[PDB]
């Protein structure tokens, strides 16, 4: 639902690394793969941690809050 | 493409696949 | 007593025994019991 | 009266009465609590059964005759021939036709099934009595129906059931105050009326009101606190209570400012236009104590959106 | 469309989210229009009839049940409801 902290494998940290994905792909124009090896992602373990995750976080947030303050 | 009338490949199939779950979905029988 | 939540209006709201199962602002039927405000421990595991 | 034929478990080595016992359900035991001795083993839980109700149908077994996977219809017919001619069951036949005519009634209203149960309940209660010998069945059917609305809180008016029983009202109303002697006689015989039962309740007819005029929940809201301040008043007080929520209803319509006109909020709550206007005369001179002041305070409604005479 | 009535008698819009919540059942009501006819006529004895209206022909809606209703149908509300509409009302999309 949000991406993993740390890389189901290896134990690297992925978690900090979503936003700068995402921002590589949209405004520097870059593929997904060179976006992965400029994070510092070498092993394909990592790679897929980044490249296959599904952020359904977005979906949820949509509706409206159960309990407001 | 380049000319309206050249044949289309294997791949542009997949276009008209596209078009056709935009239109019905995957549940038409049962909503129709 | 306890408070109670509608579950379309978002509405706070505080219902004894005897009164009845409504929102009273805009009218829903369905209520969520509020969160326990007493402190719940978790593992990080 | 008779043999006891009780089993009580007590523990002979503790010997303290009444004994702490538990009952392991998980490990079909019964142990004494205090010093851990078992008391009986084997304990059963508590399809091949039916589960009936003793309370509208009491002891009645009874088993229907019907087609298997090969019958022929010969037998099918001269066996329910049979049936039919029973003297024991006759008597409760009665009984039993009425319940299924008063689930017919019901169910023709849209009314919930406690409602029915209630209404069934009632008729069996007073039924086979004898002061309800010389009444229109039709009577005893409406006046357990409107008995059953009042017990399960959302009570019809007379006018409402009478649009379904046809019944005149001297035999309704004395039916319904015969009926509820026999509930309070033999509610101390052994409860049956509470603060619901009373006759009024006017409460209740509002939300059905103004649910029919299409009105939001936030006039319902304000023409209950209409209704129930309009008790203060004794020029109103002793009217009708239909007259009552009606002309509330009313002043909140035009307080609101609702395009709907008093020649069909009387058309369709069936009540004479002048009693609405009449009434509206005696209430509009306590308007200042017959709206709600949050609503006021907060500015959605003003005393003078109402139009004066 | 679809519609709930309560038990005290008021009945308003039904979605299909309180519908779940609440254990009912999503479905519209059907009303026909009836309209009724009554002829007469004198019937001599030995000869065919010939009936004729007798000015009494009555012609309301009248309940006949409730039909539920499948979702994301033309007689659903979730039909007519974008996707921000459908999140309004606590519906995936
Ligand atoms: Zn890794
Ligand atoms: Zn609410
Ligand atoms: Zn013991």
């Amino acid at each position: 639902m949000i991406v993993p902290v740390r890389c189901f494998s290896c134990g690297k940290v992925v978690g900090d690394k979503w936003e700068s994905y995402l921002n590589l792909l949209q405004e520097d124009e870059l593929d997904e793969g060179t976006a992965l090896s400029r994070l510092g992602l070498k092993r394909y373990c990592c790679r897929r941690m980044i490249l296959t995750h599904v952020d359904l976080i977005e979906k949820f947030l949509r509706y409206n809050p159960l309990e407001k303050r | 493409f380049e000319d309206e009338s050249a044949p289309i490949t294997a791949e542009d199939s997949w276009a008209v696949i596209s078009a056709f779950f935009r239109e019905k979905g995957l549940v038409s029988q049962q909503l129709d | 007593t306890l408070k109670y939540i509608c579950a379309e209006c978002s509405s706070k709201l505080s219902l004894s025994r005897t009164d009845a199962v409504r929102c009273k602002d805009c009218g829903h039927r369905i209520l969520l019991k509020a969160r326990t405000k007493r402190l719940v421990q978790f593992e990080a595991r | 009266r008779g043999p006891n034929l009780n089993i009580v478990l007590t523990c002979p080595e503790c010997k303290v009465y009444p004994p702490k016992i538990v009952e392991r359900f998980s490990e079909g035991d019964v142990v004494c609590a205090l010093c851990g001795l078992v008391l009986s083993d084997k304990l059963v839980d508590t399809r091949v059964g039916e589960a009936s109700n003793p309370l509208l149908d009491g002891n009645n077994l009874s088993t229907r005759i019907g087609k298997g996977e090969t019958t022929d219809m010969r037998f099918t017919k001269e066996l329910n021939k049979a049936q039919g001619k029973n003297v024991m069951d006759k008597k409760d036949n009665e009984v039993q036709a009425a319940f299924a005519k008063i689930t017919m009634l019901c169910d023709a209203a849209e009314l919930p099934k406690i409602v029915k149960d209630c209404a069934k309940e009632a008729y069996k209660l007073c039924h086979d009595e004898k002061t309800l010998k010389g009444k229109s069945m039709e009577s005893i059917m409406a006046a357990s129906i409107l008995i059953g609305c009042r017990r399960a809180e959302v009570a019809r008016t007379f006018k409402e059931i009478q649009s379904l029983i046809h019944v005149k009202t001297k035999e309704f109303g004395k039916t319904l105050n015969i009926m509820k002697n026999i509930l309070r006689g033999k509610s101390e015989d052994g409860k049956i009326d509470t603060d619901n039962m009373s006759g009024a309740q006017n409460l209740t007819y509002i939300p059905r009101f103004c649910s029919h005029l299409g009105l939001p929940m936030q006039v319902t809201t304000s023409a209950e606190y209409t209704a129930k301040k309009c008790k203060e008043i004794k020029e109103i007080a002793g009217k009708s209570p239909i007259t009552i929520a009606v002309v509330s209803i009313y002043l909140n319509i035009l307080l609101f400012q609702i395009p709907i006109t008093a020649a069909k909020v009387g058309q369709t709550l069936q009540v004479t236009e002048g009693t609405i206007k009449s009434g509206y005369k005696i209430l509009y001179e306590h308007r200042d104590k017959l709206v709600d002041p949050q609503l006021i305070a907060n500015g959605v409604v003003s005393l003078d959106n109402l139009p004066g005479v | 469309k679809p519609m709930v009535n309560e038990s005290d008698g008021v009945t308003h819009a039904l979605y299909p989210q309180e519908a779940r919540l609440r254990n009912l059942t999503y479905s519209s009501g059907l009303f026909v229009d009836v309209k009724k006819r009554t002829y007469e006529a004198i019937d001599v004895p030995g000869r065919e009839l010939k009936y004729e209206l007798i000015a009494e022909e009555s012609e309301g809606k009248v309940f006949i049940g409730r039909l539920p209703i499948m979702l994301r149908s033309k007689n659903c509300y979730l039909s007519e409801a974008t996707e921000s509409d459908l999140y309004k009302l606590k519906e995936c999309p």
